[PDB]
């Protein structure tokens, strides 16, 4: 075990790490990285196929930390950017009035969440397909979206250097968003309120202590 | 006479002479049953706080008793049914028993040294929980029994932003 | 068996728990037939019930003793009121054809389940090859489905709720 990494300089990191994925500072106190982690009850395994359990964790991390960083701007931006225009001749009661993110779950039609678990779904499946035929040479993430070779209905064309800068900004940003997330959901469920109307009343100040007003007459 | 889990606080702890000669398989017997009763204690001092704040809603008995309205603590195993309490020691026996629900991949591959210490320091949270335990258990019930003795309220005397 | 019928892009090959591992070939038939007949019978049964919960009723569907067909429900729960007797002779039609045509009786064993009774073709060599692979896979992959919806139109009919399009 390697002693003194980035990250930890009194500890040990274990050295399954070494360099090759990008963000690797060294941090890895407990494990995690020295165990088969994709290969022992795989229902799609594939010997001579599958790729190394650090990347498979790479994977999932991936995936928590996109899932994050959706729902940091999802329950940001309806508190202070006011509700979809919706519920017009819908007939939802006021059913997108609600702004406490906790309260508007009980109050949407079944219809979007299952079209958002399907779609889901559907791009689940397709991750899964290119996983299983990429074999043991994964450019890891895939789903195929905007860089050359798969869809890309923008045309982004980068450089190497900018694809390696663009992935340890996503990777810091997907880390930084998992906190974000975790932090605002439980203040929420804390609180009971949204941030917007968490973080508003500390700015001016409570009615009972600010003075009663100016009074002294003019001209006197 | 000399293996893991012996640390400075001290340093042997045989005052009565339990071991004395015995032999190899009744050590690691009796290792293995110390092992056994430290992760039971620190399971159950882990299980013993959590309810207080946060509660499954699930229908132990579908239509009534759930766990939301059964008392914690002690007092739990006469709201709990028996059907209940012989399911999950079976369920927990299917676990010991076989190699159901158990993965090998948690064994790690870890070296001598940090092997060697990491047990050590299980060892030694876990010889804290057992008298964590011990001390969570006669404090509920000598406030069940009677009310009001030993007067410091709430279960979970510490912690007491909790309530 | 890892480049058979049934192992297709969702998911390739899917053996799971792994039953197959070492087999010779009679497994393999029979777990396919038995996979074809509960397909054939869950499409049947899931087509019954959307047409007759859609709310379009036979008017001969009347009974013994008039029991106008108005009067006959959906689901387990509102299939206690037909006749005794009339299921007890469509449980003999059935429990028949399971003794009946439905069989290789013929002796032609083009694939499992291609009974065909020689005699009520209506074109088979008309399609080219890739076409009866592609019209099997559709059957099965058309039966997968079937099976285990209908087990929710099942569960879902006992366990009480208010499920989507479908009203209940
Ligand atoms: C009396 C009429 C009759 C007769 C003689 C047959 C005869 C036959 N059927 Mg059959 N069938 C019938 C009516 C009949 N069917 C009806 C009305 C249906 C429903 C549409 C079916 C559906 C059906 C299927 C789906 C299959 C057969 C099969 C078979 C063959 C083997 C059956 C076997 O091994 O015994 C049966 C012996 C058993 C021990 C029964 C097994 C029961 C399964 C394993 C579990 C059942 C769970 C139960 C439904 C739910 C329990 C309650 C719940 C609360 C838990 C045989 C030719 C099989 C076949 O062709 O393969 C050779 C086959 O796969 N049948
Ligand atoms: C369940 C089966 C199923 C499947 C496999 C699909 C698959 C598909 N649908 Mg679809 N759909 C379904 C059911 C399904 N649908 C139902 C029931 C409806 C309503 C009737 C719709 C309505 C619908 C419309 C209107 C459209 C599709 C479209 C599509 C295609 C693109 C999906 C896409 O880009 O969204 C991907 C969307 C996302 C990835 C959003 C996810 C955002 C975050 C991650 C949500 C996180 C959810 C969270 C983890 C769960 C917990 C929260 C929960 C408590 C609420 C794809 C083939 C589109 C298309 O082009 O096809 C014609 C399209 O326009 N569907
Ligand atoms: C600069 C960033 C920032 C600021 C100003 C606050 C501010 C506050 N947090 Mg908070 N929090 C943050 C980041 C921040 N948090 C992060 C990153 C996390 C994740 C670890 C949390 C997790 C967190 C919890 C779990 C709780 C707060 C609570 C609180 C409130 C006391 C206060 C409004 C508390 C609160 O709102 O209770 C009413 C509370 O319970 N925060
Ligand atoms: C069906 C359930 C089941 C079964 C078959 C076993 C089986 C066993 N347990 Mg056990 N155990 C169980 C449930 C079960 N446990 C539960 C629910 C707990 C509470 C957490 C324990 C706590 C426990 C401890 C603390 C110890 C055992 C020990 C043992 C072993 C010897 C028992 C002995 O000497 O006589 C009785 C044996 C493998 C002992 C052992 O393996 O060490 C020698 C031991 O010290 N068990
Ligand atoms: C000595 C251990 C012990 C015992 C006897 C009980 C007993 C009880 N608990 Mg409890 N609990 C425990 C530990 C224990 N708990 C721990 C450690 C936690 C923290 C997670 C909890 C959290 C908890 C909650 C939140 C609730 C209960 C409740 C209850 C009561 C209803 C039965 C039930 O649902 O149990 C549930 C028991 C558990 C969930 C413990 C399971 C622990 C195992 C070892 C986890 C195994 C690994 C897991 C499957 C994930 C694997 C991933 C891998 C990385 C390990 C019952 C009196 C309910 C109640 O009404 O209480 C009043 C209730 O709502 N418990
Ligand atoms: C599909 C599987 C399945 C099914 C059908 C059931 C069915 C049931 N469970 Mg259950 N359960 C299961 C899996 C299942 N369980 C699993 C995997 C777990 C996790 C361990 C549990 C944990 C669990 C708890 C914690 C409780 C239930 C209860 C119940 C009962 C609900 C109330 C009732 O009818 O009281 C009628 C009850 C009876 C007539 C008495 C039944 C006695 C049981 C069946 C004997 C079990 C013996 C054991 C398995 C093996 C022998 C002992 C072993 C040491 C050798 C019902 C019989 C509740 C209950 O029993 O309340 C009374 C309850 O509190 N279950
Ligand atoms: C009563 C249920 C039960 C029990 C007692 C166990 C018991 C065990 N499981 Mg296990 N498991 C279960 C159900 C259960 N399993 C189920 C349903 C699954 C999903 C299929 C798993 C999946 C699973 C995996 C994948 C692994 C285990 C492992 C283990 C072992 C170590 C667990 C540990 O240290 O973490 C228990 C830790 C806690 C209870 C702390 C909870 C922390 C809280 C929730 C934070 C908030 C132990 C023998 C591991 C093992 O054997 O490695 C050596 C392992 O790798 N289990
Ligand atoms: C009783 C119904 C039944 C039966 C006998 C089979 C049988 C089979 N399926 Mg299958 N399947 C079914 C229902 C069924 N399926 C349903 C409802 C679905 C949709 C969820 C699927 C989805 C499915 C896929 C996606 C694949 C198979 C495949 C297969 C074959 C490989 C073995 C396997 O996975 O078995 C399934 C497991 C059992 C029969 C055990 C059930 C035991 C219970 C307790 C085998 C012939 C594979 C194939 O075609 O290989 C070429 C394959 O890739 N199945
Ligand atoms: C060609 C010969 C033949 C004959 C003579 C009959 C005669 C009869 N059928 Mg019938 N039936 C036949 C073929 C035949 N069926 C076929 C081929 C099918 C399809 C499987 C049915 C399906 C069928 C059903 C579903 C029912 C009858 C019923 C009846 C009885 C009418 C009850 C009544 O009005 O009482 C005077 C009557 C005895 C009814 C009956 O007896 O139950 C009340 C009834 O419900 N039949
Ligand atoms: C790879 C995979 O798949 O999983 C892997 C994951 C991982 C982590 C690597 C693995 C591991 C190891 C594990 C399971 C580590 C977990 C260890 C754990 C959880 C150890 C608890 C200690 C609790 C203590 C010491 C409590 C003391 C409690 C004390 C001292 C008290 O005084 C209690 C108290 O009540 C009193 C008495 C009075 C009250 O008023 C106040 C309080 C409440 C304070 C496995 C097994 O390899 C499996």
């Amino acid at each position: 075990w390697n002693e003194a990494p980035r990250a930890l300089p009194f500890g040990s990191a274990p050295p399954t790490l070494d360099g090759s994925l990008v963000g690797d500072v060294g941090f890895d106190p407990i494990g995690f990285s020295t165990a088969p982690f994709a290969s022992f009850n795989n229902p799609i395994y594939q010997e001579g196929n599958f790729m190394t359990d650090v990347q498979w964790l790479r994977e999932a991390e991936l995936t928590h930390g996109r899932i994050a960083q959706l729902a940091v701007v999802g329950f940001i931006w309806p508190a202070l950017f006011g509700t979809f225009p919706g519920n017009e001749n819908f007939g939802g009661a006021d059913a997108y009035s609600y702004v406490n993110p906790l309260e508007a779950i009980n109050h949407i039609p079944s219809l979007a969440i299952y079209q958002i678990v399907g779609g889901m779904a559907w791009v689940e499946y397709q991750r899964v397909q290119r996983i299983k035929e990429q074999g043991k040479d994964r450019i890891s993430g895939d789903i195929g979206l905007a860089y050359p070779g798969g869809w890309n209905p923008f045309n982004i064309n980068y450089s190497p250097e900018e694809y390696a800068e663009k992935q340890l900004q996503e990777i810091k940003h997907c880390r930084l968003a998992m906190l974000g997330a975790f932090g605002l959901f439980f203040q929420a469920l804390n609180s009971g309120e949204d941030i917007v109307s968490q973080l508003s009343p500390a700015f001016a100040a409570p009615e009972y202590a600010a003075k009663a007003g100016y009074f002294l007459p003019q001209g006197i | 006479e000399n293996e893991i889990g012996v640390l400075p606080p001290t340093g042997f702890f045989d005052p009565a002479g339990l071991s004395d000669g015995i032999s190899q398989e009744k050590f690691d017997s009796y290792r293995l049953a110390e092992l056994k009763h430290g992760r039971a204690a620190m399971l159950a001092v882990l299980g013993y706080v959590a309810p207080e704040t946060y509660r499954f809603g699930y229908d132990l008995i579908p239509g009534e008793l759930s766990t939301n309205d059964i008392p914690n603590g002690v007092a739990a195993i006469k709201a709990i049914p028996f059907g209940g309490w012989a399911q999950m020691i079976a369920f927990v026996g299917c676990v010991e028993t076989y190699g159901w629900f158990t993965s090998p991949t948690g064994v790690l591959d870890l070296p001598d040294d940090i092997l060697a210490k990491r047990q050590t320091a299980e060892l030694q949270h876990g010889r804290l929980a057992m008298l964590a335990f011990l001390e969570l258990i006669r404090h509920d019930s000598q406030n069940l029994a009677q009310p009001g003795f030993d007067g410091l309220d709430n279960l979970i005397t510490g912690l007491p932003f909790l309530y | 068996f890892e480049n058979e019928l049934g192992a297709q892009p969702p998911l390739g090959f899917f053996d799971p728990l792994g039953m197959l591992d070492e087999a010779g070939q009679a497994r393999f038939d029979r777990l396919r037939y038995v996979e074809l007949k509960h397909g054939r019978i869950c499409q049947l049964a899931f087509l019954g019930n959307i047409i007759t919960r859609a709310g379009i009723h036979l008017p001969g569907a009347i009974s013994l003793d008039g029991t106008k067909f108005s009067d006959i429900g959906n689901g387990w729960a509102g299939s206690f009121e037909v006749p005794k007797d009339g299921a007890l002779q469509i449980l003999f039609f059935v429990g028949f054809l399971e003794l009946f045509v439905m069989k290789d009786v013929t002796g032609e064993g083009e694939f499992v389940g291609d009974f065909r009774n020689g005699a009520l073709d209506f074109g088979w060599d008309s399609f080219s090859e890739e076409t009866k692979l592609q019209k099997r896979a559709i059957e099965l992959n058309n039966g997968r489905a079937a099976m285990m919806g209908i087990l929710g139109l099942m569960v879902h009919e006992q366990l009480g709720g208010e499920l989507p399009i479908v009203g209940q």
